[PDB]
Order: C-alpha cells, then structure tokens, then sequence
C-alpha cells in the first residue's frame, strides 16, 4: 500500500482569490524540481495551467477528459523531464514514483483520505524525501483534520523558510 | 495570445496561518457554485 | 501563397558537435518570445528535445509517428503559450501563424527550398516580424546558396548583437 | 532522471561566419550515417 514516510506536509489558510498568488510564492520561494498540482476538475486544471503559464513557468496538464494516448505520452513527456510542473487531476491508482517531483500541491484539498494518500503517498519504504503542500479554504478546515487524523499524520502550518534538508 | 501576470507583493503565510487560528477559536465558541468559484479563482 | 516579408533570416556555420551549443547561445543571447525548432527526422525532435530540457529550458515537441489527436493537442497547448518552444518535423501545408513566435531555427537545414519556404514563409502582406536562423553545416553550403536564389531572398551571416526591433 | 547541461563559454559567431568564408574560398580553387550524426549531435 502507500505512506507518508519521506513527505513533510504543510498547509496555508487561503481564499480563493489568493490561490494564484500563493501558488505563484511557494513557485518563487521554494526551490522546485519538478512538481504536481492537483486541482478538483480538468477545467480548473487548464486554467490553473494557463496562469501558470502566464506567471513565466512553463506548464504540463492531464485531465480525465482526454484520450489515453495524449494522456500517457505527456506523463512519460513530464517524467523525462521536458517540462517541470504538471497540473492533473484524480487519476493515479498507484503512487507517484518520481524522484524529481520534490514538491506536490493540493491546490484543490480533497474531502476523502484515499484521494489525499493517492496524490501524496509513497510505494515502499525508501521514497525520496518530498513536500505536500495543501491550499486550505474555509469551506476545507474540517476536512483538513479529519484527514490529518484518519491517516496518523501530521499537517503543520507552512513556515516562512522551510529547511531546505527535506526536499 | 499570452499575457505577462506578475504579482507585487508576496503571499504572508504567517498572517494566513493567524487567519485560521483566529478562525478555529471563533468557530469554538450546482454550475452556478463551479462557475462562481472559478470566477474568484482565475478571474 | 507564402513570403518572407517580415521575416529577417541568418546562417550560423556549425558543425554536429556544435548545434547544441550554437542553439544554447541563441536561447541565452536572443530575446526568444516563443520559438520554433525545426529537425529532419523524429528522432532528433526527441533528442532535441531532451537536450533543451537538460540545459534549463521547457520543451514541447511533435512529428509524424504521433497519434494526430495528441499532435494537435499539443500544438494547441503551445500557441495557448504553456511552453515556449516547439520541436517539430515538416508537417505544417500551410504557414505558421502566430504572433508570439517572433524566432524560428532551422535546427537542420533542408534541401528543397519548398520545405524552407513552409517552415519559414508567411500568410499575406501583414506577417509580424520574426528571425529565421539556420545552423548551416559543410554538406549545407551548396544547399544554403541554392534555396536563397530560388526564393529570391537573402540569408545574411548572423550578427554578435541583433537589431532588436527586427523580432 | 534529469540531468543539468552547462556550457562553459560561447559559441563564437564571427570564428564560424570566417571559417564559412574560409571554406567558400577554399572549395573556390543509411542507418549507419544517421546513427553517427546523431552520436555526434547528441552524444
């Protein structure tokens, strides 16, 4: 199964309004590999890739809404390395494996665990060390604790200078 | 084409993570909702 | 029918070792919008593509053994601007046509000045001003003179510091 | 994975526009080719 050995997790109190901006400080703060922003709907994940693309990052994005070839060549694409953010929804039964991707972002926090542990969770017991970020609104502060709790972890506040030892 | 979008100031995560603190403790004591919110999102 | 008309075209004499690196200096040195790299088979888009990546730079590329729903989902993600540079064979019967390109390399030259025309030519009397670069190679030299008679233009050597208000 | 390619200095534009120059005046008076122009490309 999947766990959260290697993964600090943190969370920032947003609206929704400040989601760009956040996203846009933790891109320009954090030092970044690669990463994957997960979003709630494929068209809030092409919008967000268009922002992204606006803010000067260059941008990768999967959605249910696409055929499987497009969809798998552009992951294979993105693990090669072609390009360092992919936005994407919901659909990934195993656990990402990717030693570039140090940082993934909730942009969009889910209400279910499985959803949270499937975008966060490791294969084994030797995952590379990795950041979780989750944009929390209002609407997502009990979700946040009933996730955090059924799962055993911990989701502290983001600080405003992460050691750079954990990703 | 491609607009240029560049914010002026940061993000303050600590006035964020005050915000939800402030939040907690006073809480102590379907198109139409997509669209809206992604109006506020990328609008 | 295609011209040239706002397209300013240049050569750089290059060996195989050196497209890399000559394509590098033209990425550091060039005030790049987006950009457009043209190569002779599939696999050197890949491997071009690769190359862009490691040097620090976002990469989408497409060429004939693709699925065409993936080719031109892709190609729509590029003139949206997600990345800024496109690596592609000769697929494109009618000329380019967007505004944010403003450079085009001819990665490898081409032999039949018909080809040079689609991959450089412009739609009408009003095309934006772009750059035309070709990395010119010894077995290139004959064919450099050739095409630039047949088309009635001229490919001039390629400058230290470009007239910025040509791109 | 990823790796990170630098180059030292710069291509020198004006040394290749000579040596094009050089080689005008001078000339004046499958799978095996392209799998070593490739070699030579990328390797």
């Amino acid at each position: 199964e999947l766990t959260l050995k290697g993964v600090t997790q943190y969370y920032a109190y947003v609206t929704e309004r400040q989601k760009v901006h956040c996203l846009n400080t933790l891109f320009s703060r954090l030092q970044i590999n690669q990463s994957i922003i997960f979003c709630n709907s494929s068209q809030r994940v092409e919008l967000l890739a268009k922002k992204i693309s606006q803010l000067g990052y260059s941008c990768f994005y999967i959605h249910a809404k696409m055929r499987q070839e497009h969809r798998n060549r552009v992951f294979h694409d993105f693990r090669n390395g072609l390009c360092r953010n992919l936005v994407c929804t919901d659909l990934f039964t195993r656990g990402i494996d990717i030693q570039a991707v140090n940082v993934v972002i909730n942009f969009d926090f889910p209400k279910l665990a499985e959803t949270y542990l499937h975008r966060i969770g490791r294969s084994g017991r030797f995952g590379h060390l990795g950041l979780a970020i989750n944009l929390i609104t209002y609407d997502d502060r009990f979700n946040l604790k009933s996730i955090e709790e059924q799962l055993g972890t911990e989701i502290k506040p983001i600080p405003s200078n992460i050691d750079k030892s954990l990703y | 084409p491609l607009g240029s979008l560049k914010f002026e100031s940061d993000f303050d995560f600590e006035k964020a993570n005050e915000k939800f603190q402030e939040v907690l403790v006073d809480n102590l004591e379907d198109w139409k909702k997509e669209r809206e919110t992604n109006q506020e999102t990328f609008g």
